[PDB]
């Protein structure tokens, strides 16, 4: 389901971005009255609300020069290959683990954003159906965020054999 | 016997502290994010000029072995002695034999397992000490596992020795908890007065050599920055400064040129890039007896903006220092100097035109 | 001309907004009475930017759940306004095998030329500038096809050398496709 | 020891520097959105003209085989010759088998992971290092994974060679520490000193800390004509008017930007010059009133209409100006 309306919005959405710059201009600066412009784009196709604005805006305010796998492997493998520090991006992520609905939404637009700084691929569209996943089952989709992480990182660590 | 010094400065597009991915650290308070600058950032500029200025450096190294290595070198011994008997100097300590040695670096003698924090001329006498047993060092080098020689009473005295940052700002070495020092200063984290939202500057780096498909890609980087007026905070608790310092005159002269610093200095962070140097718009010390009072409180509310926050700041601190001196009555000497002469301020005390006479009068004030 | 800020969604979840033909399209269906008396040579007798309007505007399908009007005839040259247009400066060059370039020096001092060829007589003014949109229709018969256009946002302040040189441009539009969102003219009293 | 330049300059209809999408760059101080000119293009705009002026041309650039190769190829090497001679010299050094470089592009030298910063006849040394070893070089070629060659220490020397550019706005490449230099300039973001929701009065501020630029330079006279150059460099530049106000001071004990003058965003409807210039004034008076200093100040402007008292002994002009205060220094 979710899923859907969140391919819609991720081709859509990076379409306008890379495309047009009033709109991304217009989105990004809601990563609250300040975010209304951003509704004439992404507000047709929406908890889950909170996640598809923030996301979307959020997916729309990197830098140019970044313009099924989840967010836990997508750190992992940013660990491995561009060398990232990984003790540190280690305990952002375990603070990320243990915050609600609207502490998502506040500790993460500086990993994520600072991940795709350095050209790492990010899949938008699992992401924004986390973020949907934040409203029944918080706790869950930490976990596997975590565990894909860990587990991606170990299994990407033993195959440089 | 508590000096506690307020102040508010405003930066202006500062990012003095990045976060490890270089966003300004943020303090969501009252409700609304606000970005800060660290403690423990503003407290080493604080202690670098006062080291600076006094005359005595402390040094929080975890590489002593290869200073002392150095020092030994130039008193005359061979590289291998002089590393040896650094060895010996630090094999020497602990309750084991020895402290705990991080992984060999190659082509130089091993760090400390933990951080060590003593004046620079200790380290001169620590390698004097090493320099009176050469010939014990020469046998004990050739050994396989060498064990310590030197002996431990004085050079753990050696250890206690104590710097002006020492003295003011505390060390703890878990392994020697003999030269362990209770510092004598707080220092709050500095948040904004307002909420602000990082704002990101896209930057890019020009090639001098013209290439077509380089300059066509116009690929680059994002830089966040931030700029806001910021409430600064801060104790001294002087009884307790007295009896690390021994005298009460050296702990005067810590006391002001700790305050003169602490108005002075600004942590140095992507300075180059933005001049983010400014002195405080306002300052209010206090001398406290019964217990230090920060006024953190008084901006639980964010300030709604579209008009210059420095004057409602000031203004704000001062509605909220009537009131607290209302509900908790003392005797406690107040005291302020500020550049905006739109405002009285009546409940900050008797007031002063210049920092220097500020500081130097209350803390004359004080002892 | 009358001044209002309307909002458009789309109708169902599945997009059934996504387009600037569908953008003219859902302007156009919330005025019935439309009238375009045309002029060959010069331009014709809305405006909007991503609304100005000569009729009564009143709501439609997945709008606001509420429906100024304004004549400059009210209260000078020489006196500095706030400013925003989204326009697109353009050059007409023969294509090999006409067309519609947009380099018309190329960089912003190109795009200030644009500027005292384009306003003219009218204002002398500050127009903020960028040198730096894809569009296809939803299908519709005889309605467009698909294509790129390139817009502007000018900001600033200008000073009036001629009112009703000033309330032609208004009212006219500067540059071409205003139908995709460009050409409405916004001055402000300082 | 620290030289601070202050100046109010109204540019208009300037627009200089764009985000990526075209909108001025902006600040939300005060509360309020002021468009500044960032940093970052005007150290760049006024290192060209001191440059420029100067003589000695800095470079940084992340394509310097495909340079230093076409030195070689004017030197009468083969064109493979010089691709794999220079090749070499950039693999001869750093910690690791040597420099990363880029994925190579089609018909040229591939490009360097980071960028360089260094003087061009520092390139002509690098082409006679690579030049002295010709027949290492021919031999070197034939392998399929070819090694460093040229001695790492002495190349490491030539880009150690400093330009005045690079004494004062210093440099930064993470692979060999022992190159970097501390920049001795402090360049600040020129806002507006009003609102704007483009043209107006930016307010600028620089820093130039004369003691390290001194250790850089090594030589004080050197360093003055490197100051000199500069404050004349920022004032008569624009990154594509002259300013309308300057004041320089010469701080000892620490420098003082008067940017919270400005944290009052001005009303407007009357020309921001005299306000600007009275509250700088104003500002500049109570700072030294609050901080006892005998730093020496001075002030260059065009309009007569007021004396601001504060700013210390008037200059008639620029040049008079920066020559008698960089003279005191």
């Amino acid at each position: 389901y979710i899923l859907q309306h969140a391919d819609a919005l991720v081709k859509r959405v990076s379409k306008l971005i890379v495309n047009e710059p009033a709109a991304r201009a217009a989105l990004r600066r809601g990563v609250d009255p300040r975010m209304l412009a951003a509704h004439r784009v992404v507000a047709p196709y929406v908890a889950v609300e909170r996640a598809f604005y923030a996301v979307a805006a959020i997916m729309a305010a990197q830098p140019r020069s970044a313009r099924r796998p989840n967010l836990g492997v997508s750190l992992a493998q940013a660990v491995f290959d561009k060398g990232l520090n990984a003790d540190s991006t280690e305990q952002r992520l375990h603070l990320i683990a243990r915050q609600n609905l609207d502490g998502v939404h506040r500790h993460l637009p500086r990993l994520v954003l600072y991940l795709r700084s350095d050209q790492v691929h990010i899949d938008w569209g699992i992401l924004i159906r986390d973020l949907a996943r934040w409203g029944h089952t918080p706790r869950h989709v930490a976990r596997e965020w975590v565990q894909d992480y860990h587990r991606t990182l170990e299994t990407l660590t033993r195959q440089a054999e | 016997t508590f000096v506690d010094i307020h102040a508010i400065q405003t930066l202006p597009y500062s990012n003095i502290n990045r976060d490890d991915l270089g966003s300004p650290k943020t303090v969501v308070y009252g409700g609304k994010e606000r970005t800060r600058v660290s403690s423990q950032s503003w407290k080493r500029a604080v202690r670098h000029e006062v080291e600076a200025r006094l005359g005595d450096k402390a040094v929080r190294t975890r590489r002593i072995i290869s200073e002392i290595a150095k020092r030994l070198r130039e008193r005359g011994w061979d590289a291998d002695l002089a590393d040896a008997g650094a060895r010996q100097v630090v094999l020497s300590v602990g309750k084991k034999s020895g402290i705990k040695l991080e992984k060999e670096k190659d082509s130089e003698a091993p760090a400390t397992s933990v951080l060590f924090y003593l004046p620079v001329p200790a380290i001169d006498e620590l390698a004097a000490i090493a320099d009176e047993h050469r010939d014990a060092v020469a046998k004990e080098a050739a050994k396989k596992t060498p064990k310590g020689i030197l002996p431990a009473d004085r050079i753990t005295e050696v250890l206690k020795s104590r710097n002006v940052s020492v003295n003011l700002f505390g060390r703890m070495l878990a392994e020697l908890p003999s030269t362990e020092v209770d510092g004598a200063v707080q220092f709050a984290h500095a948040f904004t007065v307002h909420g602000t939202t990082v704002e990101v500057d896209f930057f890019t780096a020009v090639d001098d050599i013209p290439k077509e498909n380089d300059h066509g890609s116009g690929h680059m980087n994002a830089g966040q920055f931030s700029a806001g007026t910021f409430y600064r905070y801060a104790n001294v608790n002087l009884d307790r400064l007295v009896e690390n310092t021994g005298d009460a005159q050296t702990a005067r002269t810590a006391v002001a040129e700790f305050l003169r610093a602490f108005l002075s200095t600004v942590p140095s962070g992507k300075q180059n890039a933005t001049a983010a140097m400014t002195l405080p718009d306002l300052v209010h010390i206090a001398v406290r007896f019964d217990r230090p009072i920060s006024f953190a409180p008084a901006f639980e509310t964010a300030l709604y903006g579209s008009d210059g926050y420095t004057l409602r700041a000031c203004q704000e601190l001062n509605n909220y220092a009537e009131r607290l001196r209302e509900v908790w009555p003392d005797d406690a000497i107040r005291g302020y100097a500020t550049v905006e002469n739109k405002t009285d301020l009546a409940a900050l005390g008797e007031r002063y035109d210049s920092y220097p006479a500020l500081i130097d009068a209350m803390v004359a004030a004080a002892f | 001309t009358w001044l209002t800020k309307i909002v458009p969604d789309l109708r169902y979840r599945q997009t059934r907004f996504r387009t600037a033909g569908n953008l003219h399209r859902k302007l156009i269906r919330l005025s019935s009475d439309l009238g375009e008396e045309r002029i060959a040579n010069p331009r014709q007798q809305l405006l909007f930017r991503i609304v100005q309007s000569h009729s009564p505007l009143r709501v439609d399908r997945l709008g606001p759940g509420y429906h100024r009007n304004l004549d400059p005839f009210l209260a000078d040259k020489g006196s500095r306004v706030r400013y925003r247009i989204v326009a697109s400066p353009t050059k007409r060059l023969g294509r090999s095998e006409t067309q519609r370039l947009g380099l018309k020096t190329w960089r912003g001092a190109a795009a200030e030329e644009w500027w005292h060829s384009r306003a003219a007589a009218n204002g002398l003014e500050l127009l903020s500038t960028y040198a730096q949109d894809d569009v296809r229709d939803p299908g519709t018969a005889d309605r467009s096809r698909k294509i790129r256009h390139p817009a502007v946002r000018f900001d600033g302040e200008a000073v009036i050398s001629d009112v009703d040189a000033v309330r032609h441009a208004v009212l006219n539009g500067i540059g071409r496709g205003k139908s995709y969102g460009c050409g409405l003219l916004s001055l402000a009293l300082i």
